[PDB]
């Protein structure tokens, strides 16, 4: 009795996820040391 | 060594090097060979990611 | 052994038999494809392709020459028990017309209601 | 398993285009990033003496 | 020694060196000479295998 018969029936076969690093890079505020900030809602 | 009195520094962050030479066996009439690293060529590898 | 201290010579002890020969691997051309547990004539070998190949992959044709339950018959032809059974690869179906078709076995159980026939598989002649 | 299933994750996309006062804002989007797929084979060898 | 700044280092993994100069002797009208190492030549030897 081949294992290939049970290949398609993924429900019967145990499922394990291939652990891997997924995501996207975190962006950062590079400018800040250069610029001097002035904050005022009325500009 | 200081070629022409030019102190070259040691490379770092290379924790280890490995040497995978070829492997071979003539089982029966047919010859089966696991290719090794070619002479000269090399591979700088990031580990276990 | 490389870099051994002294020269040496080796002698090969030949032996012809290499595998049981129950199952042969074949490579699938463009027009060929396989499903699990089904009969296929590939590269002049007939037998049960024990896995799914689609194309380009190498697949296991199992040729133990045992009794197999296969159906897939041309139901117009009546398969009596004991008849010689041929594979028509143009239609990809069993038959008993022979002609240019390949011979593949001999029928044990005749065509029952479900078009299910048990047949012994002949060698790869 | 014979084949190990892939991971999945979701991300969004937006751009902050320059906004004229009369501009109609342009919406973002989402997308799915799926991991890779790994499978395990069988090797075997023997003798007959 | 340092040569134009080229600090060549000593070669290691050389347990011992030997100088097999010849050995000559005149027997009558004939001279028999075990030729030594020819000048300007050298041989690396893996010991006693």
């Amino acid at each position: 009795m081949t294992f290939s018969s049970t290949s398609n029936l993924k429900e019967l076969l145990r499922k394990v996820v291939l652990d891997v690093e997924l995501g996207r890079e975190q962006v950062q505020l590079l400018y800040k040391p250069i610029y001097d900030s002035i904050a005022d809602s009325n500009l | 060594h200081l070629l022409n009195g030019s102190m070259y520094p040691s490379i770092k962050n290379i924790s280890t090097v490995i040497y995978y030479d070829g492997w071979e066996v003539t089982v029966g009439k047919k010859t089966y060979s696991y290719k090794g690293v070619t002479p000269g060529k090399g591979y700088l590898i990031r580990p276990k990611r | 052994f490389k870099g051994q201290p002294t020269p040496s010579t080796i002698t090969q002890i030949t032996r012809a038999k290499i595998s049981d020969g129950k199952s042969v691997r074949v490579i699938l051309s463009e027009g060929e494809s396989t499903k699990t547990q089904q009969f296929y004539l590939i590269n002049g070998f007939f037998g049960v392709a024990m896995q799914d190949g689609e194309k380009g992959d190498e697949v296991t044709l199992q040729i133990e020459q045992a009794e197999y339950e296969t159906d897939n018959i041309v139901t117009s032809e009546a398969f009596e028990a004991g008849k010689l059974i041929y594979w028509d690869n143009t239609a990809k179906k069993f038959t008993t017309t022979s002609a240019s078709n390949r011979l593949v076995g001999r029928v044990t159980d005749g065509k029952d209601s479900n078009n299910v026939i048990w047949f012994i598989l002949l060698p790869q002649q | 398993p014979q084949v190990m299933d892939a991971k999945w994750a979701l991300q969004g996309n937006c751009v902050f285009l320059e906004h004229i006062e009369g501009e109609e804002i342009k919406f973002g989007t989402i997308n799915a990033e799926n991991g890779p797929v790994a499978r395990i084979q069988t090797y075997a060898t023997g003798f007959e003496y």
